[PDB]
């Protein structure tokens, strides 16, 4: 009834109105245990962003490579082992440096997903409806990418073909 | 509710809202049939014919599971009979 | 008192339902289970049997967009579980049924979901209540006929080997 995604079920109590992308999709009632939807939305958006970047990297590594030889592997899962540990540890350290401040931030803030990242100011001057539309676009694209990046990983692990 | 009882038989609510509405004249014969079927299945899988890897027969196994069940069915049959059902 | 069985009395739980209540319950199964759960089971069986009868009949006549699909809908089960199609259909059917547990559990508990209702009318073949009731009765009658017909089809096509007459 109240779920748009599952037009027959009634959504849970915490799925209503605000927090764009709310289509009443919580059949298992996971939202009933979390105190709020702030942390789960932060986790969902982090997954969405990481999955978008992962899909883009998957395709680009399929087609484009860095000039060096160590980056010449086309299969992303094979490149996970071919690439030297120095590059991967540098990436991990960069991510952890970004992650510790946001670790302090996420567990207490009202909008843990709002990291203040807008270098090009794509949100300055946008109205509330436009901002909500942008949030919906981001969430949609992220969910589709998550499904897609998991599918790419599965098909590479099951057939060895990284794409198509 | 109030499954607690002190009379001769417990209230029919202790049987659940599926056995609470079965007449005792149905549960009784059903319990006896289930007990006979389960005993025969147990005695056909084993005892009369020795068990082997090639002879397991899910019917006899599933059947044999009716013996433990039978116990519950006739207990419920007695409970229904004493509760004017 | 019963409309279907004049001898036996009308079932206590069957008074009126647009699902085709003609008071046919000689064994009193409606006393055992909630009527709503039995209605959901009946509608599920109806739809499955209709789809299966149509699929069996069609797949014996014109079904070969490939090589592994050159079977006679009697050896089709093993061939196409070996191929892997039945696995995918089972996966999606399991997802739908797991969702259906909550649908069955949201009814029998409150809400307003009628048995067998999934709000799937994309083409809007039913418009008002009268059309909805008429076509619910039609769907259930067709589904019962399809249940019996598929039973006959499998029993005959296993008692012999033949085509559509079976
Ligand atoms: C990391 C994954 C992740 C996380 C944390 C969330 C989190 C959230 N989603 Mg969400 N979503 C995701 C992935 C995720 N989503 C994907 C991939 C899709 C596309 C199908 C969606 C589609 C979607 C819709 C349409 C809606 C939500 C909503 C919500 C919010 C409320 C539901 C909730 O509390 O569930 C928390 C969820 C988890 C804790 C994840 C548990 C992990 C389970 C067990 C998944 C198990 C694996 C799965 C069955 C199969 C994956 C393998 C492969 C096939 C992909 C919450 C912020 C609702 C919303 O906006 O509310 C504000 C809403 O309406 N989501
Ligand atoms: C989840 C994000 C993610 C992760 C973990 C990786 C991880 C990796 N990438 Mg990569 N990549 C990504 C996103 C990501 N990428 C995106 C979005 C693009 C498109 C611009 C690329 C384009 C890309 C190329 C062209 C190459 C890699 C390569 C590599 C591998 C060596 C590291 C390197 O040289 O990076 C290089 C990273 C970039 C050139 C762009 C990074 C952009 C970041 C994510 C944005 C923020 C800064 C390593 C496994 C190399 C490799 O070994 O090929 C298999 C390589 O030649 N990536
Ligand atoms: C030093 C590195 C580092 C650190 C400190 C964190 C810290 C955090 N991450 Mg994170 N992350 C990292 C690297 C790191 N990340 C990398 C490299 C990726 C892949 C791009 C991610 C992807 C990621 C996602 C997708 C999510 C987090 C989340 C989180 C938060 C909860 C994590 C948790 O439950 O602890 C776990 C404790 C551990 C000790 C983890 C060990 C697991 C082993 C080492 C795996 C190998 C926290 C702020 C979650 C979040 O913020 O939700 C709001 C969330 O959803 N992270
Ligand atoms: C996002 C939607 C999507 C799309 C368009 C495809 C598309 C495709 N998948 Mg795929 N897949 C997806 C999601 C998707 N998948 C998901 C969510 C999973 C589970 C994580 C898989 C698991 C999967 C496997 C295991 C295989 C494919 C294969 C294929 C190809 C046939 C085709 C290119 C097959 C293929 O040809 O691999 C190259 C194959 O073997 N997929
Ligand atoms: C002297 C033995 C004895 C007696 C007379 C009773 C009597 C009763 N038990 Mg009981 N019980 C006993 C031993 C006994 N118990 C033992 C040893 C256990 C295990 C620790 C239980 C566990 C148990 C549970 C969990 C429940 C009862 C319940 C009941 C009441 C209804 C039983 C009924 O009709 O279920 C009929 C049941 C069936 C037809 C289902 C089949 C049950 C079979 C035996 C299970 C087989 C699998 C198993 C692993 C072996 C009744 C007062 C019920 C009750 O009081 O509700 C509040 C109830 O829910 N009993
Ligand atoms: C209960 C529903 C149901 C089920 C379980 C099946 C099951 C099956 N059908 Mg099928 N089918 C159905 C309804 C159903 N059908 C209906 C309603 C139609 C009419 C549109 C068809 C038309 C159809 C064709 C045309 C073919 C199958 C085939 C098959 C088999 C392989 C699956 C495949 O590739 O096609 C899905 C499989 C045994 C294939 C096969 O091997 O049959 C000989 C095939 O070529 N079906
Ligand atoms: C004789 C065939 C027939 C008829 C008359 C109906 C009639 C109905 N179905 Mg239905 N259904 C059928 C077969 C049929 N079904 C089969 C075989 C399936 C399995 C795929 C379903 C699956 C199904 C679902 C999942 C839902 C319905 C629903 C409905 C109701 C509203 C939709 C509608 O008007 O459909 C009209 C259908 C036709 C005119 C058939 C034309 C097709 C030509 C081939 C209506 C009472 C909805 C409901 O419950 O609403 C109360 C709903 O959510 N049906
Ligand atoms: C690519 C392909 C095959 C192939 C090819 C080529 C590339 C095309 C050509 C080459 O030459 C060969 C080859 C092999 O490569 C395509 C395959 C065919 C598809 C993709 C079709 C799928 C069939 C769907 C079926 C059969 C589903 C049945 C429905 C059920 C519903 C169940 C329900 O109970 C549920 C769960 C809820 C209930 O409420 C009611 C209902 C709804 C009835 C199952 O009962
Ligand atoms: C799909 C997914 C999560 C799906 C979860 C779903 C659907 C859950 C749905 C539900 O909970 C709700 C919503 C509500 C509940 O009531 C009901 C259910 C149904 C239970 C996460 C994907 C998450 C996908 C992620 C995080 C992708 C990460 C990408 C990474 C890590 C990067 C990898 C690479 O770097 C390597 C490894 C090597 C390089 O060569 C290549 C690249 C690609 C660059
Ligand atoms: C990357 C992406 C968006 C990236 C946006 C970025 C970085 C924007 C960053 C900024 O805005 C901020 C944040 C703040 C601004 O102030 C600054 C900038 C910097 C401007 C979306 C991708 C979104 C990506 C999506 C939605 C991908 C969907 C993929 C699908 C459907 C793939 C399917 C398949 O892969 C399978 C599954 C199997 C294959 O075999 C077959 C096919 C079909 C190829
Ligand atoms: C499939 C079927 C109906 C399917 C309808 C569907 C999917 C409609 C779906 C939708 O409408 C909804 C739901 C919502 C709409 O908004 C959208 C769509 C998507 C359009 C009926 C089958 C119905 C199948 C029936 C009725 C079977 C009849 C068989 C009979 C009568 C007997 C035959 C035999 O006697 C012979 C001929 C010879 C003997 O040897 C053998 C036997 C078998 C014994």
């Amino acid at each position: 009834a109240q779920s748009k995604a599952l037009p027959f079920l009634k959504a849970p109590a915490k799925l209503d109105g605000s927090l764009a992308g709310d289509f009443g999709f919580d059949p298992m009632g996971i939202s009933d245990q979390v105190a709020n939807l702030k942390y789960v939305r932060a986790a969902e958006l982090k997954h969405c962003r990481v999955a978008m970047l992962g899909f883009l990297g998957w395709v680009v590594q399929q087609y484009v490579h860095l000039p060096g030889e160590i980056y010449a592997e086309s299969n992303p899962l094979k490149a996970l082992t071919s690439v030297p540990l120095l590059s991967q540890i540098q990436i991990f350290l960069f991510i952890g440096a970004i992650e510790l401040a946001t670790l302090d931030q996420t567990y207490t803030a009202d909008k843990p997903w709002d990291l203040g990242f807008d270098p090009l100011n794509f949100s300055k001057g946008k109205s509330e409806q436009q901002m909500k539309d942008l949030e919906v676009k981001e969430l949609k694209n992220g969910r589709v990418a998550m499904i897609a990046i998991m599918g790419l990983i599965a098909q590479t692990l099951y057939t060895g073909v990284p794409l198509f | 509710e109030s499954t607690y009882w002190e009379g001769k038989a417990p209230p029919s609510v202790v049987l659940g809202p599926f056995l609470s509405k079965i007449p005792s004249g149905v549960l009784g014969p059903a319990s006896l049939v289930a007990l006979i079927v389960g005993s025969y299945c147990t005695h056909e899988s084993n005892i009369f014919n020795t068990l082997t890897v090639d002879t397991i027969y899910p019917a006899y196994v599933l059947g044999s599971f009716l013996t433990p069940i039978s116990w519950g069915l006739h207990v419920a049959a007695w409970i229904q009979k004493m509760n004017k059902a | 008192k019963s409309k279907a069985v004049p001898f036996l009395p009308r079932p206590a739980a069957l008074d009126g339902s647009v699902v085709g209540d003609v008071g046919f319950d000689p064994v009193g199964f409606t006393s055992w289970l909630p009527l709503s759960y039995l209605q959901e089971a009946e509608i599920k069986h109806c739809r499955i049997a209709m789809l299966a009868t149509l699929g069996w009949i069609v797949a014996d006549f014109v079904h070969l967009p490939g090589a592994v699909h050159e079977v006679s809908s009697l050896a089709a089960h093993d061939v196409a579980v070996k191929s892997g199609a039945l696995a995918q259909i089972l996966i999606w059917t399991s997802i739908a049924e797991a969702i259906s547990v909550i649908a069955i559990s949201q009814m029998l508990e409150g809400s307003g979901r009628q048995p067998g209702d999934f709000k799937f009318d994309p083409l809007n073949f039913a418009k008002d209540e009268k059309s909805l009731k008429k076509m619910q009765l039609s769907e259930l009658k067709n589904g019962r006929l399809a249940m019996l017909a598929f039973s006959g089809i499998v029993t005959q096509a296993a008692l012999t080997g033949h085509a559509f007459p079976y």
